[PDB]
């Protein structure tokens, strides 16, 4: 049993939050010097936001994993709000971590904590504007303004607003909870910049050609899906069979009865009724002859990653075991297509019976211009889509961050005490995503805050910086905007974090 | 180490059979006894299978007397295959022990 | 995992011995019944091979007396349990081409089944330990 | 859980108890024939031939002392036949059954 | 746990990418000096390519983790040019330092960078006009595919082999809306005759199989038996027991054989397709005897072999022989037999007119060492015509681009005066590390190079007059006959500007002592 | 275990096998020489200038030794007892040279047919040891002289034998 | 893996490749030093060589430039034969010459792109060396007697050298305008000494067959087969191999018989008097053989068979396959002639008067085995001269004539690349100091007087290397063969360059 106490206990928890939010603190921006992680796994692995890197690490100090599990709780409901759960409570602790010495070793701040933060979420939904059906939108220019917002920030020229409202389309069709990994942009090389097309159901990338495979059907009304999970070919058995000979015909039943079983293997299901053979394994060179034989598709090597989006909007399961194999495991569509896109056979999955994948598929011929298409299209459905759950939209990019801080300096004049040097300090964390992306887009980062802040002592009105317009500007006017519960949630939880972690500066250890 | 206990069985196997022929080799002996009485008073056969084939008694003389050659030709061998078994089993011990320490 | 795999090996191990009880004692019946056989169907009666023959007849294990047969013909076979009934050769046939070929697939249909019987006892004591 | 792997491990062990039983049917093959070879080398008909009934005899003929051992071997070779048709019998499964836990 | 920030990031990020761009420029052109490998097995091996020694380095940190992926992107769609795009990335890399020790931040660069790629692209729409027609732009890809030939594998050109090479092209992409697969072809290399040799196969080869030259060697129609069936007695590696009753059976087993080997004649010449292949083998006893019996077959084929035969005929594979019918049946074009190098045996070619799902040139070799050299010469040749065929976009590269460009970007640092100027200014001139690195590794002073040229860009604006790397004192593309495809140089610049911004998105440079560990 | 070392072990093996005599002579030479080699490789002299030199002057050397040496008879064996013994005598054991000298005396005049008399197989001589007896008892036995016979019934005295061999199995 | 940089990867190519050059400069030439054999694994066994080769077989090669040259050792070992320690220090000569030229400033393309061109102006120059000698039978007798002492005295034989050199030029005389390995048959046989060594104009075997067969064959037919008698080949004439049966062993035992009386029936209806067969033949055919005049040969060789064929104008019967289609070899005596302690075939005047046999007769095996491997490299080499009768000065005079070839081109070319040729010039006179100092000379000045020689243009004299003095050329013993430095200045300067080509050398080992 081990123990440490007391300040120098306290501030050793600090410095340790600071660090992991010396990382995550421009993530959310696109921009840093990157960390591949690899681990004793010896694998690589990248992200481009900070909440799936806080996924891999094992923290050493406990009092740094409980922000990590406000922030996860942060990320649990949403999948964002992270980082902003993790800079806020470190700036205060940053602005705190002085004072400590100057004598805040007292929890009068926590009670500095709440009141401040019960006037911030009055105001975060009060200066949010509710709009669904025609307030100020067209049903659809709410989810087209946004992607258009997202797609706005790689310079796509005039092709952002035809990406905008195809992908608008994937959301409306999937909508029943916050989930975006079933809208997935796939990669398509070939195709063009100036045609995009929209999946009802799944699509698989590549499938190579074996033999009859053009002699196997493009046209289907039902595909009976069977999503295999073995390998099929001749050279996976072993030979040791014996029966007598007096002729030259019994040199034909050894080969032939080793071919009939794995005619076997594909009886069972298409008797079952079962048309589309699909495999992440790779189909045998004999066991393909079948499959043209029996007049019924087959793909061999598909993605096992897109075989599982053919689970759910199909009504099917994984597939070949020792019993069960019915029309209760198959999986049904009612349209198939393959169309060759660049020199990929590229297979169509659409009239699925259940809308559980809606994936939007664009193309271009290219890696790196549609990855910068994808990357802004996967933030553009994490605001449209949480834009559906809550009516009420406010304007995102330090738009409020940076009025509130105009809001409560005034309030630290009416805090007497201690306590509002918390709440000088609590305006000053506020401007952390203002710190960071003005010096992403390139400003003098403290000068562009001193500007904000006559405009509140002026204006006051959604005024904040622009990161893709390069400027400052009103973000509402600016049109970056976002749901304004998820503000809300972050600041009851980045509050929460803050002052439990100064709360404790005993710490009880055993190892034992 | 399957190699200590595969010469063991190797030798012992050979063991048991020649156990076999001391009991065989005295009775061998017993019978030079009641050859050496016999001149004539009482002939012999030979009992060889489902089938009792009459001998004499010089036929039975020599009969045993091969019987009892064929004993220690066999006796001899496994001298040979007692030290043999041991000494290359006892530099076995030593060398495939440390095989499985390290 | 290996742990399930390892509680598994003892508890197959030890029910082979208990297999082995029962199949000797099944091993035990059919040489007897054997030597029933062939040594009747071959020699057949003093009536049925052609009156008579020779012998020598056993009075011990090692003490033979020759001697001529001639006997009159029936054959006092032994049944067991205070049990000697005098008999023919047509009723100690045909019983015991009965008990030769039963004494062989006695062996034979309870080697597989207690093969499985053994499979019973191992796949009981696992699954009661994995769950309590 | 596997019930392929069910049949593979009874596949494998009739394979071991097919071989053990010819080797101790050829052994006795071979014990019927040179008991024929030896008897018939020494005294054929002089007077009789005894033969071991059990513990009662008969005499007759040097050759049909063979004859009923000349039997024994013929009803024996044929069983050795039928059991190496049976030894063929299962290897064939035992190329089958590769393919089958990726079938079912 | 330690946190390399900022510049300690970025020194990290130089340390490797300083040493894989280094190694590159030393393997530039034709003056490029080779790369030598040993491998984890502690093997030699000696190439001149990136994406051969990037896939065969171990890589050891997130700059060289990422080469792979990176280079795989480039020789798969482009080929040659691994070297440039990590010569290039680099020298913005390193002089990106240079902007953070003059105070310059990585984001504002990283930004612009992306913007300095754009006007190179755009500049390259003005370089080197797109027009070339089918039947001479063959010629300057001869000569193209003779600057590989010529001078890394082959001293002195194999004329047989740039001709067939282009010739392969057209056999796909005119069924494939002017584009190839490189599936659909293949480089198939194999040793046993002369280097010289060189074919060109529509299908594909298996080594024909005869047993005695006095049973007759036959070829016939274009229709092949594309069988796994037995028209021969086949073998699937075990053993039965064999037993006669009598000899004289087994002389009237011959007779009885004879007769059945007739009748897997007449069930397979009914149908057509004369040219018996079957996938299991057998000894050449009956072999010969069903040559004595006037079809012939080949023994002892290959497991996928009787696939791609199957694919280049279009049609199917007989499964049985009880299932019978010219379907499963191949469907050829021509079915001919060429010696199989110059001393061994030969081969059956089947070539079709029908389906070119398998157009596989064929090339032999005197040495086993040699192939592989000029199968990696032949590996980047069909990769760069595929873009030929799709748009005929080409670019005098090598030199006269890279001044070219590097002109363009560093005026538009002044046209477009903004923030960007200084990633302009490092997009620029790490444009001239390139023509330099033709000239550092070759024996010129690559200090004089970049004046040349720069003096012709003040004579002349899109040059097709840049440097040579032959030594002929003639600083020409167009004369110095150095062309590539306009495609293939636009690929290298956004894999390039690609890389610097891969190793700029997150900024977390954090461990818990295991982010590289 | 060292070349210079091991080539040393070869040097007096020569001397073993082609003479058995100056086995310690031939040690001394070769280090000698060496101090020669020492002082012309400071002076600066190649080793092949070296070796060259010293080939000559061997065969130099052994021509002016020649005229030195005595011819002495080898087809009269009794100049070949006296030139043997004194040197017998100039050896360490004489004590029993002195009845073995022309012991060994009668055994090579068998085998001197000419009188160029060459060098001598002792692929001949075979050496045979009897436990009991008498230096004064050892003697030349000619042919071969074997161990211990292993006879069942055997003959002990056969006049005229033939002398077989048996390199075959019996089991 | 390890990335070697070019600055580290020069040292490593300089302390790899000129130490194994330093060793194969040491034992080259008869006078020249030797080299102790050191095993690179434990127990270390000591041999003392005047062979490069075999001191990289010894010794391990893991020098990434030096396993550059194990491979160049190997070509001029093999498709050469004599050149070996030749080409491996001459490349490590052209990089110690690259030293300098790094240690200015120098790119190795500069210095590859001079030496190729080097390479080929001096080729010329080694074409202007070419000197005839077939258009003479003598001076092509003395053109054999000329290179036979070169090869066999650079490959560890020069006490009974001439015992074989007089007996392997007049079989290669025989060839006749076709170099011919295949026809030149080498036989080794421990027996006699190098003085009882034998050359048999036909072909032989090592068969002692005595009287039992006729061992004498006037006007000979020869079939040459791989036929046994107890092996049941093909073409089955009885019974075939059956399980399942206890009375079926009569009709097997019985097929062996007719078998071994038909092959007889076979073999005489030949009209034969030899019957070569590869195989062991049975002890009741082999008697029917001898009493009608059949030659029996049992375990013959397995390549001396096919070279049986070849000489006799016969073929092979491919076991069996051929019963009488199998062509007959011919040829005039078949004489049995005891050489050494041994009985010996010796096929004479056979159908290719081409057709020779050396028999080499070593007193042991430390002896025979040594002088094959220089004999077989020799015949190599005038198997090559047979083709082109021509040879070049040796003794490094035409390295000292090609040296000045490069030093006029270098002095007109010289832009960027003949800073190389001039390095070129020196590395070629770096050859003749290696003599010298093998001879043990000073090479600074035989080079130096050698140079005065061929400025001129005094070509027809070099070096004799025996005390190192000037002496005649175009035959000496020391006038080397034409196809040997051909092939040496080939690849030589190949490898060096691909040396410097190689900077870029990673380790992952």
């Amino acid at each position: 049993t081990d123990s440490s106490q007391g300040i120098p206990q306290l501030v050793s928890n600090i410095s340790a939050c600071q660090v992991i939010a010396e990382a995550v603190r421009t993530t959310l921006g696109p921009r840093g010097m990157d960390k591949l992680i690899v681990d004793g796994r010896g694998k690589a692995t990248i992200s481009n936001d900070g909440a799936t890197i806080l996924k891999l690490l094992d923290v050493v100090h406990p009092a740094a994993k409980t922000l990590v599990d406000i922030a996860k709780s942060q990320d649990a409901e949403v999948g964002d709000g992270t980082t902003s759960v993790t800079l806020l409570a470190a700036e205060f602790l940053k602005q705190v971590k002085p004072y400590v010495e100057e004598g805040l070793h007292p929890q009068i701040i926590i009670r500095a904590f709440r009141t401040a933060t019960q006037l911030a979420v009055n105001k975060i939904k009060e200066i949010a504007v509710t709009v669904k059906k025609a307030d100020k939108v067209e049903q659809r220019k709410l989810l087209e303004k946004c992607a258009m917002t997202a797609l706005s920030s790689k310079l796509i020229s005039q092709q952002k607003a035809f990406f905008a409202k195809m992908v608008v389309d994937a959301v409306m069709m999937l909508d029943d909870l916050l989930q975006l990994k079933m809208i997935g942009i796939k990669k398509v090389q070939g195709g063009a910049l100036e045609d995009s097309q929209l999946v009802a159901g799944v699509a698989f990338k590549k499938t190579f050609s074996y033999a009859g495979f053009e002699m196997q059907p493009k046209k289907y009304h039902n595909p009976k899906i069977a999503l295999l999970n073995v390998e099929l070919e001749l050279k996976a058995e072993k030979d040791n069979a014996e029966i007598r000979v007096h002729t030259v015909e019994d040199y034909q039943a050894i080969v032939d009865a080793e071919w009939n079983i794995l005619y076997d293997k594909l009886e069972k299901i298409h008797h079952s009724g079962a048309k589309v053979v699909l495999s992440k394994l790779p189909i045998g060179d004999v066991a393909t002859q079948y499959f043209a034989d029996r007049d019924m598709f087959c793909a061999g090597r598909v993605p096992e990653e897109d075989l599982k989006r053919t689970m759910m909007a199909c009504g099917g399961s994984i597939q070949t075991s020792v019993n069960a194999l019915s029309a209760d495991v198959l999986g049904r569509c009612q349209v198939f297509e393959e169309t060759q896109i660049g020199g990929e056979r590229y297979n169509f999955f659409t009239g699925c019976p259940k809308a559980k994948t809606c994936t939007f598929i664009l193309r271009g011929g290219a890696e790196q211009f549609m990855e910068e298409t994808e990357r802004s299209l996967h933030d553009a459905i994490m605001i449209v889509r949480r834009a559906i759950k809550n009516d009420s939209v406010v304007a995102g990019g330090g738009a409020i961050e940076m009025e509130l801080s105009k809001y409560l300096r005034d309030y630290s004049r009416t805090i007497p005490g201690k306590q509002q040097l918390l709440i000088g300090a609590y305006a000053k964390a506020l401007e952390i995503i203002p710190r960071q992306l003005c010096d992403n887009a390139g400003f003098d980062a403290t000068n562009i805050l001193n500007k904000l802040r006559a405009r509140h002592a002026q204006g006051g009105t959604w005024y904040g910086v622009d990161i893709n317009n390069e400027d400052i500007a009103d973000n509402f006017e600016a049109f970056v905007w976002e749901p304004a519960m998820v503000r809300i949630n972050a600041l009851t939880a980045a509050s929460e974090a803050a002052c439990l972690i100064v709360s404790v500066d005993e710490t009880i250890k055993n190892p034992r | 180490v399957e190699k200590y206990q595969q010469l063991q069985k190797d030798l012992s196997k050979s063991m048991s059979g020649r156990q076999k022929l001391e009991a065989q080799l005295t009775e061998n002996n017993i019978v030079k006894e009641e050859l050496a009485l016999l001149d004539g008073s009482n002939v012999v056969f030979k009992l060889l299978g489902p089938v009792l084939v009459k001998q004499e008694l010089g036929e039975a003389r020599a009969t045993v007397g091969k019987r009892l050659d064929y004993i220690t030709a066999e006796i001899k061998r496994y001298e040979s295959q007692l030290r043999d078994l041991e000494r290359q089993s006892e530099q076995q011990r030593e060398t495939l022990a440390q095989l499985q320490q390290e | 995992v290996l742990k399930k795999l390892d509680e598994q090996y003892q508890k197959y191990k030890f029910m082979e011995l208990n297999l082995a009880q029962k199949k000797r004692r099944l091993k035990g019946q059919i040489p007897e019944i054997k030597q029933t056989l062939e040594i009747l169907k071959y020699m057949q009666k003093k009536k049925e091979s052609t009156n008579s023959m020779e012998t020598r007849f056993l009075l011990a294990d090692n003490l033979y007396c020759k001697a001529s047969v001639p006997p009159t013909d029936k054959m006092c076979l032994w049944l067991g349990a205070n049990v000697m009934l005098e008999y023919d050769i047509d009723e100690a046939q045909a019983l015991l081409e009965k008990n030769l070929s039963t004494a062989t697939k006695n062996l034979d249909s309870l080697e597989e089944d207690l093969d499985f019987l053994r499979d019973q006892f191992t796949t009981t004591e696992v699954n009661m330990a994995r769950v309590y | 859980d596997q019930q392929k792997i069910n049949k593979f491990a009874r596949n494998t062990s009739r394979i071991t108890e097919l071989k053990e039983e010819i080797e101790v049917k050829k052994k006795q093959l071979q014990n019927l024939e040179d008991a024929c070879d030896d008897i018939m080398l020494a005294d054929d008909d002089c007077l009789m031939i005894p033969y071991q009934i059990g513990d009662v005899f008969i005499s007759h003929s040097q050759e049909e002392t063979q004859e009923m051992l000349e039997e024994a071997k013929k009803n024996l070779q044929e069983e050795i036949d039928a059991l190496e048709s049976r030894v063929e019998s299962i290897q064939r499964v035992l190329a089958d059954l590769k393919v089958q836990l990726y079938a079912k | 746990k330690s946190r390399l920030m900022g510049l300690e990031a970025l020194k990290s990020h130089i340390m490797a990418a300083k040493a894989v761009a280094n190694t590159m420029r030393t393997s530039l052109g034709p003056n490029g000096l080779d790369k030598m490998m040993v491998d984890k097995d502690g093997d030699v091996t000696v190439t001149n390519d990136g994406a051969t020694i990037l896939s065969m380095m171990d890589v050891d940190h997130q700059i060289a983790k990422l080469m792979v992926e990176l280079s795989k992107s480039q020789d798969d769609e482009i080929g040659d040019g691994t070297t440039g795009v990590v010569v290039l990335a680099g020298a913005l890399l390193e002089e990106a330092e240079q902007l953070l020790d003059r105070g310059i931040h990585p984001i504002r660069i990283a930004d612009g960078y992306e913007q300095a790629a754009r006007v190179a692209i755009e500049h390259l729409d003005k370089i080197s006009d797109s027009v070339l027609v089918d039947i001479k732009d063959t010629e300057p890809l001869i000569q193209t595919a003779k600057t590989t030939l010529g001078s890394k594998v082959v001293n002195s050109c194999h004329r047989q082999m740039a001709e067939i090479a282009v010739n392969a092209v057209l056999t796909v992409a005119d069924m494939e809306r002017r584009d190839v697969d490189f599936e659909l072809i293949k480089v198939e290399g194999k040793v046993g005759g002369r280097l010289e040799d060189t074919k060109l196969i529509k299908g594909v080869i298996v080594d024909k199989d005869f047993s005695h030259p006095q049973m007759p060697k036959k070829v016939e129609d274009a229709k092949i038996a594309i069988l796994t069936c037995p028209f021969e007695p086949p073998k699937p590696k075990t053993k039965h027991k064999l037993d006669v009753t009598s000899v004289e059976d087994y002389k009237a087993l011959q007779k009885y054989e004879k007769e059945k080997f007739e009748e897997m004649i007449q069930q397979i010449k009914e149908t057509g397709a004369n040219l018996a292949i079957c996938q299991w083998g057998f000894d050449d006893e009956a072999n010969h005897l069903l040559l004595q019996n006037n079809l012939p077959a080949v023994r002892w084929v290959g497991g996928p072999e009787i696939e791609l035969i199957a694919i280049a005929t279009g049609g199917r594979i007989v499964p049985r022989f009880s299932e019978l019918t010219a379907e499963k049946l191949g469907f050829a074009g021509l079915v001919q037999e060429i010696s199989f190098g110059t001393t061994k045996d030969k081969m059956l070619v089947i070539e079709q007119c029908k389906n070119s799902r398998a157009v596989t040139i064929f090339i032999r070799g005197g040495n086993k060492m040699i192939i592989e050299e000029a199968k990696r010469s032949l590996h980047d040749a069909l990769c760069v015509i595929r873009n030929l065929i799709r748009d005929n976009r080409v670019v005098y590269g090598g030199g006269a681009a890279e001044i070219s460009c590097a002109l363009a970007v560093s005026q538009e640092a002044d046209k477009c005066p903004t923030l960007e100027q200084y990633a302009m200014r490092a997009f620029a001139d790490a444009l001239e590390v390139i023509p330099m690195a033709l000239s550092e590794n070759s024996g010129m002073n690559p200090i004089q190079t970049m004046t040349e040229v720069r003096a012709r860009q003040v004579k002349e604006m899109n040059p097709a007059l840049g440097i040579d790397c032959l030594h002929k004192g003639t600083n020409d593309m167009k004369q110095q006959h150095v062309i590539e495809t306009l495609i293939g140089k636009k690929q290298q610049i956004s894999l390039a500007t690609q890389m610097v911004r891969m190793i700029l998105k997150i900024d977390d440079i954090r461990k818990p002592g295991e982010s590289e560990e | 275990l060292h070349p210079a070392a091991r080539m040393l072990v070869e040097l007096s093996k020569a001397q073993d096998i082609e003479a058995g005599d100056g086995t310690t002579s031939v040690v001394i030479i070769a280090g000698s020489l060496l101090d020669s080699c020492t002082k012309l490789l400071q002076k600066g002299i190649h080793p092949t200038i070296i070796s060259e030199s010293f080939q000559k002057a061997l065969e130099k050397g052994i021509e002016i030794l020649t005229d030195m040496s005595r011819p002495v008879e080898l087809s009269d064996r009794e100049t070949l007892l006296n030139s043997a013994t004194t040197s017998l005598n100039s050896k360490v054991v004489s004590q029993y040279s002195s009845l073995l000298s022309p012991m060994s005396v009668n055994a090579v005049m068998k085998v001197i047919d000419p009188a160029t008399a060459t060098s001598v197989d002792l692929r001949d001589i075979k050496i045979v040891k009897k436990l009991g007896g008498t230096i004064d008892d050892c003697e030349l036995v000619e042919g071969l002289v074997l161990t211990q016979k292993v006879s069942n019934s055997g003959i002990t005295r056969v006049e005229k034998a033939k002398i077989g061999l048996i390199q075959f199995c019996l089991s | 893996a390890d990335e070697e940089r070019a600055e580290t990867a020069r040292l490593t190519s300089f302390i790899g490749a000129i130490a194994i050059g330093d060793l194969v400069k040491s034992t080259l030439g008869p006078k020249g030093m030797d080299k102790i054999l050191l095993s690179s694994g434990r127990d270390a066994s000591l041999m003392v060589t005047n062979d490069g080769a075999t001191i990289l077989k010894n010794i391990g090669v893991d020098n990434p430039a030096a396993k550059v040259l194990v491979d160049m050792s190997r070509v001029q070992d093999d498709e050469v034969g004599d050149g070996t320690t030749s080409v491996t220090v001459l490349a490590a000569e052209l990089l110690r010459e690259a030293e300098s030229l790094i240690a200015k400033k120098i790119h190795p393309q500069t210095i590859i792109a001079g030496w190729r061109e080097a390479t080929k102006a001096a080729r010329e120059a080694l074409l202007s060396s070419a000197v005839d000698h077939g258009s003479d039978e003598v001076k092509f007798r003395q053109d054999l007697m000329n290179i036979a002492g070169t090869t066999l005295s650079s490959k560890l034989l020069t006490h009974h050298k001439d015992h074989f050199t007089k007996l392997a030029v007049e079989a290669v005389l025989r060839l006749k305008g076709s170099g011919n390995l295949e026809a030149i048959h080498i036989i080794k046989k421990l027996g006699g000494s190098l003085a009882d060594s034998y050359l048999d104009e036909g072909f032989l075997l090592d068969k002692k067959i005595g009287v039992n067969q006729p061992k004498r064959i006037e006007n000979a037919k020869i079939l040459i087969a791989n036929t046994g008698m107890d092996t049941d080949k093909i073409k089955i004439f009885g019974s075939r191999v059956r399980v399942d049966s206890t009375a079926k062993v009569a009709e097997i035992e019985h097929a062996e018989k007719e078998k071994m009386k038909e092959k007889v029936e076979r073999i005489l209806k030949h009209g034969i008097n030899c019957f070569i067969n590869r195989q062991l033949i049975y002890n009741y055919p082999e008697q029917l053989f001898g009493a009608a005049g059949v030659m029996a040969i049992e375990h013959a060789d397995f390549a001396g068979v096919e070279r049986l064929a070849l000489v006799t104008g016969g073929e092979i019967a491919s076991t069996f396959d051929h019963p009488e289609l199998v062509k007959l070899g011919s040829c005039k005596l078949i004489e049995e002639v005891m050489i050494g302690e041994d009985k010996l075939i010796h096929f004479s005047g056979v159908a290719l008067g081409e057709a020779c046999t050396i028999v080499l007769r070593g007193a042991t095996q430390q002896i025979l085995d040594e002088a094959e491997r220089s004999l077989h490299d020799a015949l190599c080499v005038l198997a090559q001269t047979v083709k082109d009768s021509r040879t070049v000065y040796g003794g490094g005079c035409s390295e000292m004539l090609m040296a000045h070839a490069v030093t006029q081109l270098a002095n007109r070319t010289p832009g960027k690349e003949a800073v190389a040729m001039e390095s070129y010039a020196k590395a070629l006179r770096m050859l003749p100091t290696i003599i010298a100092d093998n001879a043990g000379y000073d090479s600074a000045d035989l080079v130096a007087q050698l140079r005065a020689a061929h400025s001129e243009g005094n070509t027809t004299a070099g070096l004799d290397m025996r005390e190192g003095t000037i002496g005649d050329m175009a035959i000496l013993g020391i006038t080397e063969s034409f196809q040997v430095k051909r092939q040496v200045l080939l690849s030589a300067a190949e490898a060096a360059e691909v040396i410097l080509r190689v900077d870029n050398i990673i380790k992952a080992a």
